């Protein structure tokens, strides 16, 4: 290590705190999933144990299911990922260091400013990579490559307001 | 409108008899000071002889 | 020290016991010893006790001598700490009467000026390796102050706190310096004017200095013409830090100002034979002098502006008057989040390096435009919102106030205001001058006195 | 008394807020006389200060 | 093997230097920001203190300093050896990524730096006091405070600190003599191209903040852009516009209406006669003789775009003339969006400050209040600036633009307009009468009897 | 004083005074700017150790001293630096008297005598102290006040004790405060 | 220069060199050099200074020269900043007069490109570290706006002040 | 059991009733979320000087993780620095 800040820098942005209290919030409380989806998605956790969870408690809220610590934990564990994501013993200490009684929209809010920040820093990483290492794409290839870079960062919504739609679709519609 | 509602009150408190208080001033400054330049020159000059380790210079 | 470094404290016992040994057998020699080593000079705390007690008798009227010094020392109980009857009979004894005390005075106190040296550079390196949260401009910002306080001055400690005996002979110190040259009436820089003069005896070192005003009120006219001032009726040099103008308008308008020449002529360049021989005699007055200098740079912070001005008082042995102008301009980047914390602090810093170099330091300000909607606009302390510390900081706050600008139709034109909203240590009150803007001059009042 | 009525009071507070930028001063301005002069430069100065409207200035 | 214990001297990076020397081989346009953070004698080791200085000398020279242009330039000082060769230069290049925190780096090592020297500094002195070698207290006073004094060392150029009072008088006389040689008939600053404006503010005088200000359709970016063609015009030195509001498109054919004298309806739709197409072949052709216009018009700028550009402009071409802003309501800080007084605030202090800095006249446009439509006298006042104290507390110069025609229909004074001149600091005040040709978007000196 | 134009018997009042300070030798001055809470105490320490312990500690003001590292927020500076005062009192076992400051805001009630709310940044202050007075002159806000000469110390929170106001006589002239010898209600 | 992994930004100096040198001593095909490269996309300022001179005295109706160039130049006192006559003259003896202009000039053309697009990913990344206040949204909104500035017809850099020659062309 | 003093915010004092709440705790939410049992401790006498309540303070918990919650109300002789059982009517 021996290191204070000086490697501390190389770090993309993120928050394991909010996360914690998220899925926390999530663990103990199954009213409020609805303004957490609407604010995060699964590829906005830093950690693959995180994004497991999110996207099991995705699927089982979509099956009907209740998405508290015990149906969570065994939904985990018939499908064999319990070992991967921690065990739980880690989903006991998600639920229990994680207050119920909090606002779970400022921790899904700071969840998602850091995805996009990592995200776009990443994105400039790789375009300028591409830039210094051509590999035989012309200059054409290289600014549209790094224009679907760039802009495959804002979408990947899962639903929420669709935007504009074709003339077709509004008229058939109507 | 301020000078209109003083005037109101001045005149009701004069019509209802009352005393205008003489204000309180605030006391006075003395002086009468009979000391020159040599002489104070020497006062300071006795205290640092008294007093001894003034080290000024 | 014998062989590298043994000793590696300087002090030396002999030179101490033999010092106190000759007071005690010869009382007369105390003066001479009074002025060559003080009682914190010495290493141990008995000999630092033992001198403090001869001092306080010699100068309650009594002798020193061996029987009298301990029957004082037993009276208060502190003889068994100083080290016994014993150790003062070792003293009185073993050191020779026949002895050179001036000699071993002046090596005692050598050897404090040395040790107190090494001090100083520990602390330097212990602040180094524990910065607690601060910058590298925070750490040489103390660097300096610390070293420049041993050196500059009279070759003495730290900080530190000091007995009263030392703090009471600089106060009669300062009297008599203040006796010594007659100034009529003023002790701190002359201001060139006699009424401000009579208000406020000068601008007083170790002084905070508040000039505030609205826009085109004089402000930068009235501080400028205070730094020539203090540069014609003064010997030490007077610095100026200008965020607001070049100095080559500074230089123009300071030149309208001495020469007593239009200002439009002299931007233009339309002077005559008498114009040019007035720019001629200031140009070489101001040559002769040489004690003014000048900083146009832009976006100030206070480390900036002390340890600038620690360098030219180590250049030229100490500054005389410091201008700022203006505040509003000034940056600290550390706390560019909240501009009130900015403000608070650039006005601590100020007051830190006026009262670190013992200067006049003289600070510009502006005003809210609120002040513009009351009923009557001269300003008052209030007025200097965003600003509290600036109120709460300031040992004097002067307020300009032209009712020309306000009103064309003014009985008063050419007539300004000074009005002093903060007096720490005097009165409080309106001082009025004449202002002449084609000079860019302020001159005394010439009109009746009320 | 040579003083005028309101509506030419009026009149000249606008000639003169129209014209007073082309002097030195407000003293070099053509002034009929005195009262003439304090008036209007009175009514100017209560004016640009108070941000009157034309009824409040009338 | 050194264990923990290892505590004589820690305060170094050698990663935070490799960083910030690959990253300003990677990119060159950081070099100010890295300039303004560390120096050649902030790194430890020699290699990196020489390649810092070489890179430091070609910056100075206008060169690139990328890897092959670095390289090429030691080569032929005989120096490539002292810095480790080609090899280290390619390694540094190789390992380096693109995702480069300079200014952190930089920031890193200049406080490792400080903090040795101040150690160092005190360890010399504390030997120095126990070994005294014969010197004198006062000799070593003089030795610590020289040494504690010598630390702070900043890449700024002359002029810095305090300068001596001979200095700027010689300063002062040279400007004098500078005027009187070259008679501009009372102009000192940039001519702006009208006779009553040079008499009442000496041209537009450099390290100055001008402010214009007017209600919409008043004409301030014709009056600005009137100002921009005389100063190019009657100057030599680039003159730089940077223009939030319209597209550079639209300001060139004003332009060309202006300079040409030709009707901007015409040119807009099109409809030019043989004359008309002969005044634009010959207003191109000077305009492309002279090539000292430049226009930026981009949106939403911080004043640290704009100080940037205004500096990378001046670097390229030798100097600025002129600084045209338009307009300053569309200027942003982020930091401070909450609150717009303290914003307006410091665009008003950052851009007195470069105006300063560059020693360029820099004007800017802004708006004024509504309530000012309600006032029986409408022409602008100081406190008509609502919301922007500060503007009137910074600025140098400050002219309002007011034509009555826009007001009333009815007005005597069509095509004139009034320049007021609300606050001048070195100068007087007053109005300023022109004529508004609003056909060929330009101002012009005032031909009517004058009072 | 200040001036320098004094008579005979200010001269022999003033070497009298002279003569009783420097009997008695206990009061120690440090006007160093900018402490830390650090300094502050080894300050107090070394005192108390060369000179078998402390009588008062006093401080003026609070709002000069500093906390490098929480110069970002001032409530947290203020909290500290309360907190760290209380420490070395309670270390020392001495009482330690810190001048402060009170917000402009006071200046704007109908009454302008000092409440504890009037310490507006400082909410820790009124936390932590055992004892908090404030000074109000009537005639400081009022030229034509009846009280002229006549301060109020006001008692805002005493932890041991009743509050209430003390009635003092300030004579700035002297620049000291006496004993009210008033009528008493 | 072994070019097995180093990072360096795309430029040829042997293409501009030899781009003035063809341009010198055949006046005639910069038209052809005219439409494919401009002054901004060379990399030193010594060659951007000689495009720029050159365009000057060709839209003035002027040789360009070695001689009238140098003439010009040395008029302006800028002769020494470009590098002398003595730079003059290597530049248009060392190219030979047997060259293709059309591909140099191609070659000083999309390097510049990838140069650009490299400086727009730098700034991405530089005010990715320091939002100085900004949010999420605003700094995808600043990446967005830049990225899609820059792929739209390519005229010059992603934005900035430029040349009055580049908007009277537009114009 | 572990009995911890604190102190709440001078915000608390903006609202017209004074009287705390859990929301109170700001700053120290690990201390609201760890506490078992959350007794607040209220005088009205000490806001108001013409209070019916002298010498009545209120214990009013907020927090019981094996009970009920409300309001106490004891005596309180600040002469000898104790609170007593309250012997008047309870609500
Ligand atoms: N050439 C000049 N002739 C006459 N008066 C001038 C001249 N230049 C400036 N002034 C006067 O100086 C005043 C403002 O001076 P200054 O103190 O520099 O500005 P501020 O008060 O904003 O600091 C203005 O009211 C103006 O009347
Ligand atoms: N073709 C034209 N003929 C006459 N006047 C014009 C023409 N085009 C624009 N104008 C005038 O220009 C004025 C606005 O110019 P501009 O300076 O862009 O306004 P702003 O004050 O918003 O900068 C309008 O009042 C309009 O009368
Ligand atoms: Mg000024
Ligand atoms: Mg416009």
């Amino acid at each position: 290590e021996r290191d204070p800040q000086v490697a501390g820098l190389k770090v993309p942005p993120h928050s394991i705190e909010a996360e914690q209290s998220v899925l926390g919030g999530l663990m103990l409380d199954n009213e409020r999933w609805d303004d957490v989806a609407e604010r995060v998605v699964a590829d906005d956790f830093y950690t693959r144990p995180h994004r497991h969870i999110f996207t099991e408690m995705a699927r089982l809220q979509e099956s009907g299911s209740p998405i508290d610590l015990i149906t969570l934990a065994e939904s985990l564990e018939r499908q064999g990922q319990l070992d991967s994501v921690g065990g739980f013993a880690y989903l006991a200490e998600l639920s229990k260091n994680t207050p119920s009684a909090a606002n779970i929209s400022a921790y899904a809010d700071i969840v998602r400013e850091r995805a996009v920040v990592r995200e776009m820093i990443s994105v400039a990483n790789e375009i300028a990579e591409a830039g210094f290492d051509p590999q035989g794409r012309t200059s054409e290839d290289l600014l549209d490559l790094a224009e679907s870079r760039v802009f495959k960062i804002a979408e990947s919504r899962a639903n929420k307001d669709e935007g504009p739609k074709n003339i077709a679709d509004v008229l058939d519609a109507t | 409108r301020k000078a209109a509602d003083e005037l109101v009150h001045m005149t009701a408190r004069i019509n209802r008899g009352e005393a205008i208080p003489e204000p309180v001033k605030q006391l006075p400054v003395m002086g009468g000071r009979p000391l020159n330049r040599a002489q104070a020159l020497a006062k300071i000059a006795e205290i640092k002889a008294k007093f001894g380790l003034k080290g000024a210079s | 020290p014998q062989v590298a470094g043994l000793k590696v404290p300087p002090h030396s016992i002999e030179a101490e016991q033999s010092v106190l040994g000759g007071l005690m057998l010869d009382n007369e020699r105390w003066d001479d010893v009074a002025e060559r080593v003080v009682a914190d000079d010495f290493y141990t705390r008995p000999h630092r006790h033992i001198f403090t007690e001869m001092a306080r008798l010699q100068e309650s009227g009594s002798p020193i001598d061996l029987i009298t010094l301990a029957e004082s020392l037993e009276r208060q109980g502190q003889l068994d700490s100083v080290g016994g009857f014993a150790y003062l009979a070792e003293l009185s004894k073993n050191t020779p009467s026949a002895a050179n005390i001036s000699a071993y005075a002046d090596i005692v106190r050598e050897r404090a000026v040395v040790r107190e040296m090494i001090s100083v550079a520990n602390e330097i390196a212990e602040a180094g390796f524990d910065p607690q949260g601060r910058t590298s401009e925070d750490l040489l910002d103390l660097a300096e102050s610390r070293v420049f306080k041993i050196a500059e001055s009279r070759a003495n400690k730290d900080e530190g706190p000091k007995n009263i005996a030392d703090v009471l002979d600089a106060t009669v110190a300062r009297i008599e310096q203040l006796f010594q040259q007659p100034h009529d009436g003023v002790t701190g820089v002359n201001t060139g004017y006699d009424d401000l003069n009579k208000k406020t005896a000068g601008l007083q070192p170790s002084d905070l200095i508040i000039v505030a005003a609205r826009p085109s009120m004089g402000k930068t006219t009235f501080a400028m013409n205070l730094v020539e001032n203090a540069a014609m009726l003064q010997d030490k040099p007077v610095l100026i830090f200008s965020l607001e103008m070049p100095s080559e308008q500074i230089m123009m308008r300071s030149l309208a100002s001495l020469s007593r020449v239009d200002q439009t002529k002299i931007r233009t360049g339309q002077l005559d034979d008498e114009d040019w021989a007035r720019i001629s005699g200031t140009m070489g007055i101001l040559l002769e002098k040489r004690n003014i200098y000048i900083d146009d740079s832009s976006g100030l912070t206070p480390t900036e502006v002390r340890s600038r001005a620690r360098r030219i008082a180590r250049e030229h042995g100490g500054i005389g008057l410091i201008m700022i102008d203006y505040l509003q301009l000034m940056r600290v980047p550390a706390l560019s989040d909240n501009r009130t914390l900015e403000i608070a602090e650039i006005s601590r810093s100020l007051k830190a390096l006026a009262k670190e170099l013992n200067v006049p330091v003289v600070a510009l300000s502006q005003l809210n435009r609120s002040l513009e909607q009351r009923a009557d606009k001269r300003p008052v302390n209030s007025d200097l919102r965003e600003s509290g510390s600036i109120e709460q900081d300031a040992d004097l706050i002067m307020f300009i106030y032209r009712d020309e600008v306000y009103h064309e139709n003014s009985d008063l034109k050419g007539i300004a205001e000074i009005i002093i909203g903060k007096q720490r240590n005097g009165p409080i009150g309106t001082v009025r001058l004449t202002f002449n803007g084609q000079w860019s001059r302020f001159d005394n009042y010439a009109g009746p006195q009320y | 008394a040579g003083l005028p009525n309101v509506s030419e009071l009026v009149d000249m507070v606008y000639e003169y807020c129209r014209k007073r930028g082309l002097y030195p001063d407000a003293e070099s301005y053509p002034w009929k006389s005195n009262a003439h002069y304090w008036l209007v430069t009175n009514l100017y100065q209560n004016m640009r200060a108070n941000a009157l409207t034309d009824a409040e200035l009338r």
